[PDB]
């Protein structure tokens, strides 16, 4: 691990993907708020939450196995084996958010976001999420207002994602 | 891999909007409505699935997947040539 | 099994015609808005997914759907279910995911020419707005906007009865045989 | 009352022509520039929310417009409210929220056809543009573009007369109708 | 100049031609492909992306016009006569047109007016009225009957049963078929 | 009757396209790098304003902008100035500040549909580079290209009409119209 | 209550999270001009006027119930009960003016600046200014105040936004 | 008092104690105060910050509250003051302060680049400018034509009419 | 000093993007340092004034960047200059500062639309990190991403050919035009 | 030259080029650390290190022709003849650090300060930092030196500079 590989990362990678890797990285730094993705990985690094394990892990949340194979020299069989072995750095609630934003639209995201003006700009379903996050709205273990408001834009598939991520936490 | 690349762009090159839309929708799955929604090309796709691994130079199985089953036999014979 | 594929193929055999039958036979489950924009089949089967009714493991509403535009090849071919199976299927109650009013309206759909068509948008001049009644406007576009003007119903079926009279006799038949089933 | 499910699912079950309908019913009260951005139905809601006219104890003006567009099961399914109530509420003086004026003009919209509405176009050639008078153009925009060249109003509606009988008489008809209430 | 040539080719053929093509191409241009097929270019362009059509390879082209009785245009535009398409279709293997298809177009140049009304009024218990309407051809009465699997290439029951009360030649045509 | 709510409330009764027809109108008076940043007519009006061509004395040339683009409603709304008045005021000689080459070139466009745009940029392919000539450019906008490579001018209007006679002929008369006006 | 709080909310909070907080605390502190979050924090907390219920109104006024929860350790019934008995630090006129700035958009603010420009006096600045700020400068210029809504109340009306209007006159009928 | 300085220095903005600093160049002779606490401790000391001087200040900024929380004064009290009694501020300082804040920084730069050839630094204040011309010898109550012409030719033609409407408020 | 009032009407009558092309054609003369914070023509007339290529006797380098620039109305009539003096002057083999190569990149950017852009970036996807390669990077910037990356240049134009055959034919009948002057 | 003359230029000057004309001055250094120019200017002409040619070829790295001609009455050309025929006051590596300097746009600077900390550390804390305080910064820490290239060389190929790598190569090679 170094400063090569932290800006080859950063240079790898998009505006979307970077807002995306801002986001799963919330829960690991609370106190700071991180302004860009070069500032955070030198803060985890920093704080000896960046080892190659992690960076692997946060590219494979990501899904750039192009950058595991050619930065990391990594495949998914040692990704996936690390994070069987090991903790993992992004929880399965940040993973849910952000597959969920994955398969929204923006008119199923300004549809949602119509919906729940009522308990609380081209914004993305993680800048919502973070809004939700801010006003204990949303939690992993508060869902239940998501899952409502996702099945009201005729959006069950989600809601059974939720569901599976509920009874994957029993 | 500049001829792969060269393989690809004149594969986005001949698609049409309506086979531009098939092969969106049978990219579902692998690639989020999200990431789908912002595909104006069929080398914007190409390349979201370079990224993830799922199609390279030496693994050309879901390009030709994808492009058969699009009947579309006139660019697999330009992939078969690259793969000689 | 490529579902996604096979979905693909489904919707390679399918014309506009056929489209437009599968979005007025699915307009209890996909709002006018979500509709508009539906010009292939594919994005119609998307909108099912997003529903959780249509999926590798749940095959009855894409069964039902091809059942009732008489597309058996397609039920035959690619979904593996034969003509009678569909029926029986069909006959266990609660089993049917579309409604038998709106089924039997797609029926009336099936015994009406284009010069009844057009007997029929005449006889419908003092409910309807011209606009609506145009000469590109099929008679499932009629029914929706008869539903729209609240004048077509589950139980207002008078002025549909009183406009096939005037035109042929065997849509009053298929009228009053659903009236019959729904005691 | 989830008001903005309600307001949602309403949005949801209108299309782009009833859109637009509503957003020339709507002229009266929002201008050119603040509807040109209007594509969707939840969007005109807010503008309606911004200035009152909408709201979980106001629903008039929007029972108005489901009403004027012919949309009755959207306010029996919604709304609750029938026909005839509305009826009866629009007879009220006062309560009337979309001007006479506006209401007959949309009704003509609803008595023209493709050919007729060619012919509207090719009898308004010396008051409008050709680029307002194109085959793209529909009857209400070329409401709207009368309007703006002062040739049709509240006051003058003599060459709306002279080229709607030039067509048809019941647009002559709906004419002299909304004439007689003065 | 191969573009040209089928360009040129096109439009030599009207509308019932194309018609005649596009149902001799079912088997090879799905339905929703053939929709939006309004002249024979636009036909042609799609067997060129299904490697059935290029300047190499003008068998297909070839056959198509010579099932459509169209010999005009194969010794004008493609220089070949009446001869060479009979051998190169005699032998049992280049012939790319399923024999099942070409003997239901060879039934509908064998159907009269008042013979397609006695198929119309005859297959009244299987179709809809919809789709016996008055602007149809045997060609859409045959792809409705494919439709609802009356009509194939196991299944021939109807089709002789409405073909023997109208004429011997169809059935006759239907055996021939059948024993090749 | 305040001015600067009036002022906002003509351009809250403007669109985009009206902005842009302003600002092409605008050409002679406001350069190009300011004239870029302006999305709202309001800018517009503040860049009239540093040049004095519109305070609560000085409606002159906001009346002849508003004029110019037809919309004589907000002239006899916000303006209280009618369609005759406006008329007479610009035939005065010297009164008119929008050049006639100007006006003209705007008449033009006025009579331009989608196709005939599409039949205008794809006659001039020799004379200006594709960058130029994409689909999301109006007929104004390859008017000032055309100023710009100096082949459309008031006394340079050789390739205009060229252009204009492969499309329409009433094009050729407006620009013979123009010419005799000299 | 210590330096770590009051550290960890500092760096919590968002550009805009923090000149809203820099704006609800104009009232009571008269006496400096805190340049950032952590300087005010640090006044009022010398001036006695920064307590764990002081700071935990602060952070519900900017709608930071994870701050609430994760650093006070309280929900909103409590700073709302801690609200109804003690005297407020954040005067409901500052709760009112972050609540029709919150409503308004960048095309709003702008049109809003435009129509009152003719009693503000203030030149060409180009630099996008939100709502607070220009109900900051409003004050320098007393226009605006608890008592004195009127014109702001008009240039709403005007600019079509009679919901912010509705507010304005509800806080006067609370009164 | 000194309390009541340090409360106006403390209230202050850096833009509002630039514009004061330039108010007050024509009456600080000899001295060149940095902050505006010198400033006002040189206008005390030299027996020129009375009440009125410290409104005339206030006013001048368009610091209306400072005006009613620190000397109990409204607008009008303080123009009413003017009308009756001299100016510590000349006017050519407040048209000088009110074109600077008329102009944005992009008209500032192509202001000083039409004028940089008559005085052989980037993100200057128009006020910083304006004393670097009257250091020259290039602008005074009595020498506004360059500054005319050069506001003519940047299009800010209301600006000139303000300069004109100077001229004729002279006599 | 009236020289300053021209360059400063020049500047007025110059947007963003004929400033962006006048930023690349001076590449040669000025670093990507100094030429960051080049957001005004003034500030590019400034730099060139410190390096003599711009001044009350010299405006030979000026005209050359406002012809290739397209930009002849302001040729005309700011600097007294026509087309065919340029062109002339120009075919002189000693007095062309910018350099062909320049010159030719600037024009293939002027052949190349939005679609062909994007299939620009995706056909420099090996060969150019991704964070260069959004939506809002011009041909011109992906010129100089080469060139950083000693991958564009007057004896390297492989690369060049190869994307441009993979978007267009023009492009390269551009490239061996220039190849063939050498 | 003369007093006038130094004035002057010190007067023409701006931050930045003031910052490189001390940078290019480093190594003549007379055992001093001059903080401002006209005092680097002033013990350069006391110590005989300042004649005309010596402020001409000070301009000319500075890429100041106009006050090369107005100042000192020189073109392009006479300088360039001068330093083809004179020795140097200012060290090819000098200007080598100058020109990738000024190939270098805030976000490359950017990167290359990012890439540079595992090497050097955070240094000054101040995040307006110009490449040639980072080779000064390097020049302290005995990382970079005219015959030590590798680190800055591996560097700019890391941040895709492949040019200035090749500007470094030529250095090497002239040497
Ligand atoms: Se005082």
């Amino acid at each position: 691990m170094s400063a090569e590989v932290i800006g080859q990362v950063e240079e790898a990678l998009d505006t979307d993907e970077k807002e995306m890797l801002l986001f799963l990285c919330r829960d690991v730094a609370i106190d700071v708020v991180p302004p860009n993705v070069r500032d955070l990985l030198d803060i985890l690094r920093e704080r000896g939450k960046l080892s190659v394990g992690d960076l692997a892990e946060l590219l494979y949340r990501v899904r750039r196995f192009d950058l595991l194979k050619r930065i990391l020299k990594m495949d998914r069989k040692a990704v996936e084996t690390h994070l069987l072995r090991n903790p993992h750095l992004v929880s399965d609630y940040r993973v849910l958010m952000a597959e969920i934003g994955e398969d929204l639209d923006k008119s199923d995201v300004s549809s949602l976001i119509f919906l729940m003006k009522d308990y609380m700009k081209e914004k993305s379903f993680l800048d919502l999420v973070v809004e939700l996050e801010k006003l204990n709205l949303v939690a992993p273990d508060q869902l239940d207002l998501l899952e409502k408001c996702l099945k009201n834009i005729h959006r069950i598939d989600l809601k059974t994602k939720i569901q599976k991520y509920k009874q994957s936490v029993q | 891999m500049d001829p792969f690349l060269v393989l690809l762009g004149s594969v986005s090159s001949s698609l049409s909007s309506s086979e531009l839309t098939e092969l969106k929708f049978l990219c579902l799955g692998r690639v989020g409505k999200r990431k789908l929604e912002r595909v104006q090309s069929g080398l914007d796709l190409f390349s979201m699935l370079l990224e993830q691994n799922d199609l390279e130079p030496g693994h050309t199985e879901l390009l030709r997947e994808l492009l058969a089953s699009l009947r579309r036999h006139d660019l697999l014979r330009r992939v078969d040539d690259f793969e000689a | 099994m490529d579902f996604s594929r096979n979905l693909y193929d489904i919707g390679e055999q399918l014309d506009s015609e056929d489209l437009a039958s599968l979005k007025f036979l699915s307009l209890d489950y996909i709002p006018q808005r979500k509709q508009e924009p539906i010009k292939d089949a594919l994005m119609l089967f998307q909108r099912l997914q997003e529903k959780r009714m249509l999926e590798e493991s749940n095959l009855s509403f894409l069964k039902e759907l091809l059942f009732r535009i008489n597309r058996l090849d397609l039920l035959i071919t690619y979904l593996n279910t034969r003509k009678e199976e569909m029926e029986r299927e069909l006959q266990t109650p609660g089993r049917a995911q579309i409604s038998a009013y709106r089924v039997m309206l797609y029926q009336i759909s099936e015994e009406v020419s284009r010069s009844e068509l057009r007997s029929f948008k005449g006889g419908l001049q003092e409910e309807i707005s011209k606009c609506k009644l145009d000469d590109d406007m099929n008679l499932l576009d009629i029914f929706i906007e008869m539903e729209k003007r609240v004048i077509l119903g589950e139980g207002k079926l008078d002025i549909l009865k009183r406009v096939c009279a005037q035109i042929n006799k065997s849509l009053l038949k298929i009228i009053n045989d659903y009236e019959e089933f729904s005691k």
